[PDB]
């Protein structure tokens, strides 16, 4: 049957439901001499297709309890007056076989009423549902668990204490998920050697399980197009030798992956970034205290607490556009492990011009889930621009969608795992409200990356690409003399564009050549440019441009000695 | 445009359709086959978002057609026309030293419609011809203007204007060379 | 190589060592104008020159409270000026000309461009 194998993607909510329930059901004797009260319900939602059913078939069969599904619209399917009496003879049944696991698949149908609770029987089902629910006698160990797209889409009485007190937001699967649930959706299909399933998972962002197991066979149905078809020879059931004889190659799954279509790539991402300290080459003096504001109250809580210091849970980064802030917060992120949030923003700006501050409520709410995380504001000052910078509107620096952050943050802190950072490349005109204690007051400032920083830089954006021996990186970071991490990364860009069209071009001729003048002997020499040269990337330079000035450097030199530590206590010393 | 140009509204280059074609843009390339092209004949006042890199960064500058650019976009309108050969379409490209692709394809219809009004004309006098003086032999000579000559032309020409002044392709100069690859690099090479 | 042919200009009186290379000082000069690497000639020589005075000083300072106490040898502490001068002019390296009005200038110097349209124009053969 089901069980955790079958369960992919390694979300890591899986062990939380598993943490949660084997008690209840792997040792229901227990609580028999024990005082304590199990948890009668656990909602599980996220986006669709995900797996919520899996889950609960695969917890139930690994835990030995009864299953039960009440499909929601089964019940809601029939006949009125009658389906309550399919909703009481479920929990019956599922009351019977103690202990049991009574799963509410699609639980917006039986109970959407959201207050607004339109019609007269749909009011019966959810009231009849919710005197069911809440009459558990905490006897026996039945457990309702039931699945919905989003928590505020159900009643919200289901939501109370003993209904569902309990929610698990089982999200998109990861990369490292995703390459899971490719593992799991690709292991009778013979997969081909050429074929390694990883780089399919890193472009694969944006797909559910579901869309995963569309993909994987849609690919292989692109190889039984592909072959087998010309043969034509069919019969009854096709022979199990010819079919394995395909194996599905890579260009299969690209073209599957082109032709995939991901239901909820809008969908906000809470993952773990993969980004590293070793992709920004230097910020040593702000990579430590990144380390320290946000790596120290967990590592050494304890320490914390005896000197009796609430550290600070907010960062504001300020600096010229390009310096790597977001690449600095992932980078935070990652050595922690904790989930990472990026607010870019297009999303505040939609906030704001649809008057929908209520987002900032979703949004620190999903931050608070999935914690430990660290919930970045990327661009936060764009709001700011938008109403204008050296005018703008008569009113002062207060908006709506900042007043909401602020609200939320003020009611922040509780959580103790979500931290806020904040990056804006026009501290000028940010809030002053932002910087208050309590807020993202702790201001550091991201300068253009130096000699060091700049060849790490440059060796970042070259990693991936094929880079001759050659070609000096060091020599073309110290040219460089104030190019920002955007500027180095359009250079190579550049360089890269340069050595594919010369590659193209010369491969083309070449096989022109061969057209033209028939040589009586096969002999390909291989590829003209195997590897980016000095030249590709002298004629890139030759382009090379520095899109952040002088001046605005010399202003956020300006905010920086605008927080001015005093000319009068440096030589401060105590009388002894 | 609509919120001005000059002044415009308070607030800054940020609006709401460009602000969800961003977000629309910024969720995309994940489809690796819709190729986003702008066109915009104010780029001075086009919002910057826009143009930062995973947005529309490729900048491209059309400039007004020269002179075999020229002549190809006349043989382009008048491809389906009936064009007399006497009428030299290179002469005519190169006398336009800065017409748009728009002015030549109006100097074109201009230069259509002079010949269709004269042909209509003269077919109705023809019919006139006719009807006041019935002729013993019917034996119509076809049509007077068969295709579009040198004068068709001619006349059109003369009321060939320029849309574009050059002020505003200063400008557009201004802003090319407003994306300008630095002065100090040109000569960069490696250490060797 | 104007700004070679410059520092070399600037530093013809001052006795530099060969062993500065002076090619790398202009490269490493991105966009200093000529006054900027005059400037550096200048901070390079005078902190040549504040060198030489104290050192001879001090040494002086010393020798003289033993009257012919040390040996009458003839030393010349910095008879050149060296590289560790070079990078001290160096670290207070500026630039005079901000690109924005570099970017004036070449607009002035577009404006004044012979419009265009005429660079095919050829007589009729
Ligand atoms: C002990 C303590 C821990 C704490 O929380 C620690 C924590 N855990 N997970 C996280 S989050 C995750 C980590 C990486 C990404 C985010 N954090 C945390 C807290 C603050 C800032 N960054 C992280 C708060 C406050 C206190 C205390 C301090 C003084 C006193 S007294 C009465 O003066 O003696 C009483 C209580
Ligand atoms: C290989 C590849 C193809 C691609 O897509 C190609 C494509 N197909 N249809 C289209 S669209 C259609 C064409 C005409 C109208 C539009 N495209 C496309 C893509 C981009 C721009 N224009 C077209 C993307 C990205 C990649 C890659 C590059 C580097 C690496 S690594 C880890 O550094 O080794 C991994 C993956
Ligand atoms: N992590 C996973 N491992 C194996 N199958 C998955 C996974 N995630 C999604 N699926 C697929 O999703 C299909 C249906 O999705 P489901 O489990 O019912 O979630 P939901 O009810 O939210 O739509 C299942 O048949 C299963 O094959």
């Amino acid at each position: 049957e089901v069980g955790y194998d079958d369960i992919g993607g390694c979300r890591k909510q899986l062990a939380q439901i598993k943490e949660m329930v084997e008690l209840p059901l792997r040792h229901p004797a227990l609580f028999k001499a024990i005082g304590v009260k199990p948890p009668r319900g656990i909602l599980l939602y996220g986006p669709p297709g995900t797996g919520k059913t899996l889950i609960a078939r695969a917890v139930a069969n690994e835990t030995g309890a009864f299953f039960f599904l009440i499909n929601g619209p089964e019940i809601m399917s029939k006949l009125a007056g009658e389906s309550e009496s399919n909703l009481r003879k479920a929990f019956e049944e599922a009351e019977k076989n103690a202990p049991a696991i009574i799963f509410i698949d699609e639980l917006d149908a039986i109970a959407p009423k959201r207050e607004k609770t339109h019609g007269e029987v749909e009011r019966r089902i959810v009231s009849q549902l919710l005197t069911l629910m809440d009459g558990l006698k905490q006897r026996a160990h039945v457990i309702v668990m039931a699945a919905t797209n989003r928590p505020n889409s159900i009643d919200p009485a289901l939501r109370r204490f003993g209904r569902f007190d309990r929610e698990v937001d089982i999200g998109i699967p990861d990369a490292t998920g995703r390459l899971e649930i490719l593992q799991i959706h690709t292991k009778n299909m013979k997969l081909a050697d050429d074929v390694d399933l990883e780089q399919v998972a890193n472009e694969t962002h944006g797909h559910v399980g579901a869309d995963l197991a569309a993909l994987c066979s849609e690919a292989a149905l692109q190889a039984i197009r592909k072959k087998m078809d010309l043969i034509d020879l069919e019969d009854e059931t096709i022979d199990a030798e010819v079919m394995n004889s395909l194996a599905v190659t890579m260009d299969d799954f690209r073209w599957a992956l082109s032709q995939s279509n991901p239901s909820a790539l809008r969908e906000t991402v809470v993952e773990v970034p993969q980004v590293t300290w070793e992709d920004i080459g230097g910020l040593e003096d702000v990579k430590r205290e990144l380390q320290e504001l946000v790596q120290y109250p967990v590592e050494h809580p304890d320490k914390f607490l005896k000197f009796g210091m609430t550290p600070s849970k907010g960062v504001l980064f300020y600096g010229p556009p390009g310096c790597g802030k977001t690449l600095l917060a992932k980078a935070i992120a990652n050595e922690c492990q904790a989930n990472f949030i990026s607010i870019k923003g297009p999303e505040l700006l939609t906030m704001w011009f649809g008057e929908s501050e209520a987002n900032v409520r979703e949004i620190f709410d999903k931050a608070r889930q999935a914690a430990p995380c660290v919930l970045f504001f990327d661009e936060l000052d764009s709001i700011a621009k938008a109403r204008g910078g050296n005018i703008g509107d008569g009113g002062g620096a207060a908006d709506r969608v900042i007043n909401q952050i602020l609200t939320e943050m003020d009611g922040m802190s509780t959580k103790k795992n979500v931290f806020i950072i904040g990056a804006t490349n026009r501290p000028d005109i940010i809030d002053p409200a932002i910087l208050r204690p309590g807020r993202l007051d702790q201001l550091i400032y991201i300068p253009l990356p130096d000699e060091k920083s700049r060849v790490a830089i440059l060796k970042a954006n070259l990693r991936k690409s094929p880079v001759a021996k050659d070609v000096d990186l060091e020599f073309l970071a110290k040219m460089t003399n104030g190019f920002s991490g955007a500027d180095l990364t359009e250079i190579c860009q550049r360089a890269c564009k340069l050595a594919i069209r010369e590659s193209i071009e010369s491969e083309i001729r070449r096989e022109r050549e061969r057209q033209t003048n028939p040589s009586a002997m096969e002999v390909e020499e291989d590829d003209p440019v195997p590897e980016i040269r000095r030249d590709h990337f002298e004629e890139a330079m030759r382009f090379a441009r520095r899109s952040v000035s002088d001046n605005d450097i010399r202003k956020y030199e300006m905010f920086a000695q605008t927080l001015q530590q005093s000319r009068g206590f440096g030589s401060f010393r105590f009388p002894s | 445009k609509a919120r001005g140009g000059n002044i415009g509204d308070g607030g800054g280059a940020a609006d709401r359709v460009i602000n969800q074609i961003l977000t629309e843009m910024d969720g995309m390339s994940t489809k690796k086959n819709v190729f986003i092209i702008g066109a915009t004949n104010r780029p001075d006042i086009i919002d910057p978002a826009i143009l930062r890199p995973g947005r529309l960064d490729q900048l491209i500058y059309i400039p007004l057609p020269d002179e075999k650019s020229r002549v190809a976009i006349l043989k382009a309108n008048l491809r389906k026309s009936p064009v007399a050969k006497d009428v030299d379409l290179e002469f005519l490209a190169k006398m336009t030293n800065g017409f748009s692709g728009a002015d030549l394809t109006e100097i074109c219809q201009r230069a259509c419609k002079l010949a269709i009004r004269e042909s209509i004309e003269s077919e109705i006098r023809r019919e006139r011809e006719r009807q006041t003086n019935p002729s013993a032999m019917e034996v119509e000579e076809d049509d007077p203007v068969p295709e579009i000559r040198r004068d068709h032309f001619e006349e059109a020409m003369r009321f060939a204007r320029r849309s574009v002044s050059d002020n505003d392709i200063r400008k557009y100069e201004m802003f090319a060379q407003t994306l300008q690859q630095s002065r100090g690099f040109g000569s960069f090479r490696f250490p060797s």
